[PDB]
């Protein structure tokens, strides 16, 4: 039994060990390609190899063995377990079982409960094979199908979904059991294309298979009608789920609910800096006085209501458009009160007019060094206090 | 009618929601996610592993 294919190399760029670890990887794959699959048949949690899923696999490389690498290496063993998994796919389908005539694609945003879902079906007498992997980007997926409809088998694909933020939660713990989370690209990646690639496999297959969904913020409402998965799972475009999630995972590790591994993990090879540099703020002013600032967001009718509060000391009566703040040149260096502060941005009151800093720059946090209502210089990173009594 | 799959989806859901108000079924459900290789699987792992290095 060889793999059914080449594995696919990723560029790990400078990063030898990651670079190692991958070639690694891919010799055991491709050399004990018979003893692999004949573990994970007769001795994993597998159903005696009919639950097929790329992070099973994973459970059979040595560089995975202990916990506190499983976040480091997963990108560079991922390849190797996946084509694994497309061998696997295919030696079962091989099994000449004429009473076994169903097969069942599992998918969604990691932390959805996907797996666990899994689990908690119970192994029928006419189930074949039960597949989970992402369907986001479903070429894979097509040839994997096409099998199944060559030898007449019912196809099934189940799309489990669940918010971004809440499914983030999900994936701390995870982390912090098991040592391996997900990062905020692959989930907006997922939960944002998602829909595209449950489109893309109606439109080349048709009626012949059957796709379904699960919502977990329903409590698990099962949806039965294509056309209302693909609405359940409209939960944003790409840059909005990861603008959120960037925001979500910075504010937990600076409020102290993530260790900084945690947010390692999550964060992934995003620049944070560049997410946060595209969130939008048009429909949007701080309204300061004596009491302290209040942000206010605008409704399509021109009436503004109040989002957040928050108390300072020492504040004159102002009003601030923050979609009309200058962007920060580097280099240059500005001075001035600031006015409001988020996960994503700092707003500061020059002398020539309100001046928009990111929250974060190269990644050193410079949103944790000023408070609201503080008279600072900021320059590149350099912060001063302006603050004085005469 | 209903195929097979579609009613162990259907199941499956049941247990999900059995899930959010039982703690200890939740617990064994994830305890069973997270376990790892069995130290049987991981002896044969390790016999793997270690007749197969470069």
């Amino acid at each position: 039994v060889k793999l059914s294919s080449d594995i696919n190399l990723r560029d790990f760029g400078n990063n030898e060990y990651l670079s190692s670890v991958q070639d690694e990887a891919i010799r055991f794959a491709t050399e004990q390609t018979d003893e692999i699959l004949s573990l994970y048949s007769q001795h994993a949690d597998t159903e005696g190899g009919r639950y097929v899923c790329a992070d099973t696999f994973k459970e059979l490389f040595p560089a995975f063995e202990n916990k506190e690498d499983r976040a480091t290496v997963n990108n560079a063993i991922h390849n190797s377990a996946a084509v694994l998994s497309s061998t696997q796919f295919d030696e079962v389908l091989k099994r000449d079982e004429p009473q076994k005539k169903e097969v069942i694609f599992v998918t969604g945003i990691p932390g959805s409960g996907a797996t666990s879902t899994v689990k908690n079906m119970m192994m029928q007498d006419t189930t074949k094979l039960l597949f989970e992997g992402q369907l986001a980007r479903p070429q894979s997926a097509f040839r994997k199908i096409e099998q199944c409809l060559e030898r007449n088998l019912e196809v099934t694909i189940v799309a489990v979904s669940m918010r971004a933020e809440r499914a983030s939660d999900n994936t701390y713990k995870r982390f912090n059991e098991y040592g391996r989370g997900a990062s905020i690209g692959i989930m907006a990646d997922i939960q944002a294309n998602l829909p595209d690639g449950l489109k893309q496999i109606r439109d080349k297959f048709g009626d012949a298979v059957k796709i379904v969904g699960i919502n977990q913020d329903r409590n698990s409402e099962f949806i039965d009608k294509f056309d209302d998965v693909i609405k359940m799972l409209s939960l944003g475009s790409q840059e909005q789920i990861l603008g959120r999630l960037a925001e979500k995972i910075q504010s937990d590790f600076d409020s102290g609910k993530i260790s900084r591994e945690c947010f390692n993990q999550a964060k992934g090879s995003m620049d944070l800096e560049s997410v946060f540099a595209k969130k939008e703020y048009s429909q949007q002013r701080v309204v300061t006085n004596s009491k302290g600032v209040t942000l206010e967001t605008k409704s399509a009718n021109e009436l503004w209501s109040k989002v957040e509060q928050i108390p300072v000391t020492g504040m004159k009566a102002g009003i601030y458009l923050l979609g009309q703040a200058k962007k920060a040149e580097t280099g240059q260096t500005y001075s001035g009160e600031i006015i409001y502060k988020d996960a994503a941005a700092v707003f500061q009151k020059t002398k020539n007019g309100l001046v928009r800093h990111n929250a974060t720059h190269n990644e050193e946090r410079l949103a944790k060094l000023v408070e609201i209502g503080q008279n600072v210089s900021i320059g590149s990173l350099i912060v001063k206090s302006l603050e004085y009594s005469a | 009618q209903e195929s097979n799959a579609i009613r162990m989806i259907k199941e499956a859901c049941e247990k999900n929601r059995r899930m959010m108000t039982d703690e200890a079924f939740r617990k064994e459900v994830e305890k069973r996610l997270y376990a790892g290789p069995s130290p049987e699987l991981l002896a044969k792992l390790r016999v793997l592993w270690a007749a197969n290095k470069e």
